[PDB]
RNA sequence: ACUCGUGCCCCGUGUGGCGAAAGGGAAGCCGGUUAAUAUUCCGGCACCUGGAUGUGGGUUUUGCGCGGCAACGCAACUGAACGCGGAGACGACGGCGGGGGCCCCGGGCAGAGUUCUCUUUUCUUCUUAACGGUCUAUCACCCUGGAAACAGUUUGUCUGGAGAUAGGGUUUAAUGGCCGGAAGAGCCCGACACUUCUGUCGGGUCCGGUGCGCUCUCGACGUCCCUUGAAAAUCCGCGGGAGGGAAUAAUUCUCACGCCAGGUCGUACUCAUAACCGCAGCAGGUCCCCAAGGUGAACAGCCUCUGGUUGAUAGAACAAUGUAGAUAAGGGAAGUCGGCAAAAUAGAUCCGUAACUUCGGGAAAAGGAUUGGCUCUAAGGGUUGGGCACGUUGCGGCGUGCGGUUAACAACCAACUUAGAACUGGUACGGACAGGGGGAAUCUGACUGUCUAAUUAAAACAUAGCAUU
């Protein structure tokens, strides 16, 4: 797994051909966002201390991916 | 580096100049 | 031991399916002489070479 | 300075007049310990009581919630009500007394 | 009715050793029909199969007595066993030293109170069996520079 | 290259196989799952080798990259024959330093045990993988400069005009800090459902200290030798400059991302007072890894935790003679071939110690004294602070010009080891365990070592030294 810094790369990331899926993560008690991309080799995960960004890159990212919001305790 | 390393990338070129001629 | 070739193991598996008795049909022939089964092995009485 | 606050709810025992808050009011104050000594309790802790069958304490040095549930059993043990009674932590700085099964 | 094989079951389903597995005396019958791991778990969560407790073992008494001997208790000649290098190797306390006035040498040359000249030769009487402790050392500077100053 | 195999052209000193499941060697970790398998199944997250190949970026308008005094750095950044070098690749022992795991101490939140009396008490959980990013970490190397009033410096005396101290830099080496993986996992509590099928929902999962401690690993030093402690496969760098290539495209760019594949055999279970070999379910024999608390010098003996057993035909009675364990008044080897067997001594601290001698020893020679409990006293360490005068900086932190050696002060922190005094008891105190009897002489082999597996361990054999062929 690798770390993206800025915004403007993890949305050119996302704009790959082998870009699977995507979901996100919210830590309320360190109030802290996580966007993750699956792809072929790695995984990228981009972390957001603010929350109103998120649904602002939520809305940018392409419509043909599909977008999960991570529940928690998940079922085996 | 060793000779099965390099004829691998001769090997390449020459297929793609036999292909870069059958493209022309 | 868990390391085997396959010789060693082709043999194990012909020294087992070798070592059950007789069918029950068998007894009711037409001038028949086996009672049991003569040559039964067990791993605790006879060694097998191998 | 930083205070802390603490509860101890007795509502059911007090409801069936089995536990008594009078009597553990009184035991809890010549009991606590402060720097090592009983009977120190002076503008550091205080042992107000609510009235419904709730006590609550008042700190203003380091004390635990731990401490106040060994006194808790403590008293329990000596009015031999430990067959029926159990302390548990509900929530945050509050300790409640339950009926067995 | 014979419950081995569901004892040992209940052992790998609780993390613990076969001495730890309790079934409960009066649902024999009812335990006898668990055969999976399956309805282990489910005979656990309705309390007829729980593990028990560890055994008391405490440290109290130990920790007891060495703070007695923090001040001097339980240390005769009646209570030694090994010699004295045993207990106490001479090496140790030779390499401590060295390192204590080493250390206290570098600090005066730094801020001032002695300059290189007056450091070598303290140097070399400390590697020889000069100074007994750090104090011994500090009076012979003293006196060092109080001579220097006439 | 073949029209299509047929045909051409170079180099040449050399030219087989088998032999290691402990030697050498490309690449996988965590969680879950079964009646019985799992680093192999399920979920998530990676890596290696081989083969094809396209985008992005890089180089080149005069052809194959820039930067730093330098050690060298950066995502790339042509390189045939022939040749040179490095890695694989190596002994035993000693003390010292860094890192991971275990042990130990203090605080906090949960749960449990005890409670006539005491105990802010006793016990348990509080976790973080492979693979990556980023900041650091001994040795060593580079630049300035020029040392005797010689300096630097290790527990252990090495280093320096063949260039030290000092100031500033470069670099090999994470099982170190922070982030991704990752809390969504695992673990501990609580409240409701549920014949079963089925489950559902709330909280928590922190912060410090200590050490001649135990175990593994790394580093710099040192000692020993008439003893100096493997080979091959495989992978890389360099010297050289053969061949090839753009001005609109070219690029055999060891850079990023992307496409495809990885065959064959073993894998259950035991490894031993019942799964092996001794005729057997035999008190015998058979190579390794992991290794908790107390006492104590200690892997000694003795008691305990985790884990594991409660299995070796039984019931009743207490004669002789036995096998195993022990105590005896007074005398003390009178017993016997012969002190055979048993008894006596024994730890630690302080005194004291002969003849002889190859001067190294004899030596723990011989012979004496002390040792519990409680209440005190003294000694042996670490970290942080130091006064003015200018200028900048959200009490500033510093660029400085200075002055000075607090007649060494203040605050905080931390284990152990050693020495002294008073009091006290049916004079007892290495209170169990553990634990040398000593001396004066003769014969014989110099010493340490070796042999008759199953009646002889010795004065017998070997040995260094000496001599001969
Ligand atoms: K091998
Ligand atoms: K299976
Ligand atoms: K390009
Ligand atoms: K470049
Ligand atoms: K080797
Ligand atoms: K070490
Ligand atoms: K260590
Ligand atoms: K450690
Ligand atoms: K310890
Ligand atoms: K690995
Ligand atoms: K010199
Ligand atoms: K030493
Ligand atoms: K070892
Ligand atoms: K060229
Ligand atoms: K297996
Ligand atoms: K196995
Ligand atoms: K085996
Ligand atoms: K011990
Ligand atoms: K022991
Ligand atoms: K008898
Ligand atoms: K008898
Ligand atoms: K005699
Ligand atoms: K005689
Ligand atoms: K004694
Ligand atoms: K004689
Ligand atoms: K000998
Ligand atoms: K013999
Ligand atoms: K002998
Ligand atoms: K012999
Ligand atoms: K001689
Ligand atoms: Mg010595
Ligand atoms: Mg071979
Ligand atoms: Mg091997
Ligand atoms: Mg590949
Ligand atoms: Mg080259
Ligand atoms: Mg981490
Ligand atoms: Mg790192
Ligand atoms: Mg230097
Ligand atoms: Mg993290
Ligand atoms: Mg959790
Ligand atoms: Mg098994
Ligand atoms: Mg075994
Ligand atoms: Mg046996
Ligand atoms: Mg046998
Ligand atoms: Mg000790
Ligand atoms: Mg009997
Ligand atoms: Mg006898
Ligand atoms: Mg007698
Ligand atoms: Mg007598
Ligand atoms: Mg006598
Ligand atoms: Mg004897
Ligand atoms: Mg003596
Ligand atoms: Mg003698
Ligand atoms: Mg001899
Ligand atoms: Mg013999
Ligand atoms: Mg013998």
């Amino acid at each position: 797994p690798q770390e993206v810094s800025d915004i403007k790369k993890f949305i050119e990331i996302c704009r790959r051909k082998d870009a699977s899926s995507a979901r996100i993560k919210k830590n309320p008690k360190t109030q802290q966002i996580k966007f993750k991309v699956r792809c072929q080799r790695f995984l990228y995960t981009l972390v957001l201390k603010d929350s109103d960004k998120a649904e602002k890159l939520k809305q940018s990212l392409p419509p043909n991916l599909q977008i999960k919001d991570v529940p928690k305790r998940n079922k085996r | 580096m060793r000779a099965k390393w390099r004829k691998k990338r001769t090997r390449r070129l020459k297929r793609k100049r036999r292909k870069v001629r059958a493209r022309s | 031991p868990s390391h085997k070739t396959f010789r060693i193991k082709q043999k194990l598996a012909k020294a087992q399916k070798q070592n059950r008795p007789i069918p029950q049909w068998i007894r009711l022939r037409t001038g028949n002489t086996i009672r049991y089964n003569a040559k039964r092995r067990h791993w605790r009485k006879t060694r097998l070479g191998l | 300075k930083v205070t802390k606050k603490f509860i101890i709810n007795a509502s059911q025992p007090a409801s069936d007049k089995i536990f008594d808050v009078s009597a553990f009011e009184k035991f809890l104050n010549e009991r606590i310990k402060v720097d090592g000594r009983v009977g120190n309790l002076g503008d550091v802790i205080k042992i107000s009581q609510i009235g419904d069958g709730k006590v609550e304490i008042i700190a203003h040095n380091d004390l635990s919630g731990r401490y106040l549930k060994y006194l808790t059993k403590k008293f329990l043990k000596k009015m031999q009500l430990r067959d029926w009674l159990r302390v548990v932590a509900t929530s945050k700085g509050v300790y409640e007394l339950k009926f067995y099964n | 009715v014979n419950l081995r094989t569901q004892k040992r079951l209940a052992a790998s389903v609780l993390g613990c050793g076969e001495g730890k597995v309790w079934l409960d005396p009066n649902e024999v019958s009812e335990i006898s029909n668990a055969n999976s791991r399956q309805s282990i778990r489910k005979l656990v969560a309705d309390g007829l199969i729980i593990k028990k407790p560890v055994t008391m073992h405490s440290r109290s008494r130990a920790r007891e007595l060495n703070l007695a001997r923090r001040i001097g208790r339980h240390r005769g000649f009646g209570k030694r066993k090994g010699t004295a290098d045993a207990r106490m190797p001479q090496q140790v306390l030779w390499m401590r030293r060295q390192r204590v006035l080493r250390r206290l040498l570098v600090k005066y040359r730094a801020s001032g109170k002695i300059d290189k000249h007056l450091y070598h030769e303290l140097y070399h009487l400390a590697k020889g069996n000069t100074f007994k402790h750090k104090r011994a050392l500090v009076e012979h500077i003293h006196r060092a520079k109080a001579e220097k100053a006439r």
